[PDB]
């Protein structure tokens, strides 16, 4: 109806939504933390399975960590009350 | 609908609180995830006393895990029955007391006592009718004894009508995990004689003796020791969570077992403890339970009961049973040895029957004893204190923070007054 043209894109170089400054942790959820943005586990206690998988063989470090975990489990066992079963 | 707010303090208390919730959530039918999977209907009648309702049928405990080192609470969360607790209740410190009673009570516990009071205020206001606050800690520690007793002092000024049950682990006679155990113990009992309504005295070598000569365990661990004290904690509240023939709340144990306001230090004991070989052979009968329960070996305190007189004792029986074998067996133990019982209080033994036994047992019993024979334990701790305080060793950490050397005198003064009043009822 008229000779209609496009305005030129004259503006500042805009960064995407993936940057750490413009990231919205609650996007479209009405002030609730979005999924896959989880709370940090305390002290990041890695399981020994990943350390087994990284190395080829169960080395001395792997065996020492296994021994420490086994000692912790043996200390945690009550030997009078089974987990999920009654005394004895 | 009488709720208990559990507050765990220190490395021992968080470890013994984790083991305590392993026997409550399992017996109430709570899975490790948190939902309900109980096979009976009697559990869901009383869940509110130790759990809060949540979305999706989840039940979260009324537990406040209090510590000054983060190395204890991360172990509780990572263990079994561990992620049931709220993340807000997991209150933590950074510096850590380091087995110093002084630092927990005054300096580095002052900026945490406000952060633990509002959690307790939020929990206590949420429930409608409190029965009391239950705590579990040690007295030889620095985190659970120093800042733990500061919590008891500031919760009694807030709620002066509600009860207090302190499952306190005293320093052991034979062994000592910490050098400054006599300093921390005497200052912790200085608070506990006034503000605490009741005190449950536990000793490690008492637990070690039970696990050795009664349970026949070759190598007990701390998990063995924690779950025996956990059996007592579940045994006191067995009436609150379940109906019985003769009901008995915590305050029914308060009126019976306490003659005078300073007579609130009790010694505990869980009755049916057998080795794995001896489970099948020994018949589980009520006079057999009575014979084991009054024994000095089975009782869970290092003070020997034969050296003094029971001022008042109480027995809490759990399971389907008849009243007489509870009844005249408590009469039998008053007449067979009347010297071991006090004279001016007739019918010293209190009894109660609960209809729901703990898991894996047809019958069980739990003992509470207000003996004057526990003066030997407090006199022994005072003996170690006066040995150290005369030469004034291990004091520059205490007096270097802002407490005076005069304060140690009043800690010993009412310690000697606590055994002074224990002596004048034994005679
Ligand atoms: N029942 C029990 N007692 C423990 C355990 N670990 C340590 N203790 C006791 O706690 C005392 C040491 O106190 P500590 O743990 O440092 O107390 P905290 O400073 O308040 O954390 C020792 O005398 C032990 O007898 C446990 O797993 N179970």
């Amino acid at each position: 109806m008229f000779r209609q043209e496009e305005q030129p894109k004259t503006g500042v170089r805009q960064f995407g939504t993936h940057t750490t400054g413009k990231v919205d942790h609650m996007l479209g959820t009405h002030a609730t933390v979005r999924p896959e943005y989880k709370d940090p586990p305390p002290k990041r206690t890695v399981p020994t399975s990943q350390l087994e998988a990284v190395r080829n063989i169960e080395t001395q470090y792997i065996k020492a960590r296994k021994a420490a975990e086994d000692a912790r489990e043996r200390q945690g066992t009550s030997h009078l009350y089974a987990a999920g079963k009654g005394w004895g | 609908m009488r709720e208990i707010v559990h507050i765990q303090g220190g490395q021992c208390g968080n470890q013994i609180g984790a083991k305590f919730w392993e026997v409550v959530s399992d017996e109430h039918g709570i899975d490790p995830t948190g939902t309900y999977h109980g096979d009976s209907d009697l559990q869901l009648e009383r869940i509110n006393v130790y759990f809060n309702e949540a979305t999706g049928g989840r039940y979260v405990p009324r537990a406040i895990l209090m510590d000054l080192e983060p190395g204890t609470m991360d172990s509780v969360r990572s263990g079994p029955y561990g992620q049931i607790f709220r993340p807000d209740n997991f209150v933590f410190g950074q510096t850590g007391a380091g087995n110093n009673w002084a630092k927990g009570h005054y300096t580095e516990g002052a900026e945490l006592i406000d952060s633990v009071l509002d959690v307790v205020r939020k929990e206590a206001e949420s429930c409608d009718c409190l029965q009391g606050f239950q705590v579990c800690h040690s007295l030889g520690g620095g985190t659970g004894s120093g800042m733990g007793t500061l919590l008891i002092s500031k919760i009694r000024e807030e709620y002066p009508d509600r009860m207090m049950l302190t499952f306190s682990v005293v320093p052991s006679p034979k062994v000592s995990d910490t050098v400054v155990e006599p300093y921390n113990a005497t200052l912790s009992v200085h608070q506990l004689v006034e503000n605490a309504d009741e005190c449950m005295v536990l000793d490690n070598e008492a637990l070690y003796d039970i696990c050795f000569r009664t349970l026949k365990l070759t190598t007990p661990t701390f998990g063995d020791l924690n779950h025996l004290i956990s059996a007592v904690m579940s045994g006191i509240t067995c009436c609150l969570r379940f109906p019985g023939q003769l009901n008995a709340d915590l305050r029914k144990l308060a009126v019976n077992l306490i003659p005078f306001p300073r007579l609130h230090f009790f010694m505990v004991g869980f009755t049916p403890l057998t080795s794995r070989g001896s489970q099948q052979y020994r018949a589980l009968t009520v006079p057999e339970l009575t014979q084991q329960m009054w024994d000095a070996k089975n009782m869970m305190c290092a003070a020997d009961p034969r050296h003094g007189r029971y001022l008042t004792a109480s027995a809490l029986f759990r399971g389907r049973m008849s009243t007489k074998e509870v009844d005249e067996q408590m009469l039998n133990v008053q007449n067979k040895n009347s010297s071991y019982f006090v004279e001016w209080i007739p019918n010293n033994v209190k009894s109660s029957v609960c209809d729901i036994p703990p898991k894996g047992l047809k019958m069980s019993a739990t003992f509470i004893g207000n003996s004057t024979a526990i003066q030997e334990m407090f006199k022994r701790v005072s003996e170690q204190f006066t040995a150290m305080f005369r030469r004034k060793a291990f004091l520059h950490w205490y007096t270097g923070e802002g407490m005076d050397e005069m304060e140690f005198t009043e800690a010993e003064s009412n310690m000697n007054d606590l055994v002074s009043e224990y002596q004048q009822y034994q005679d």
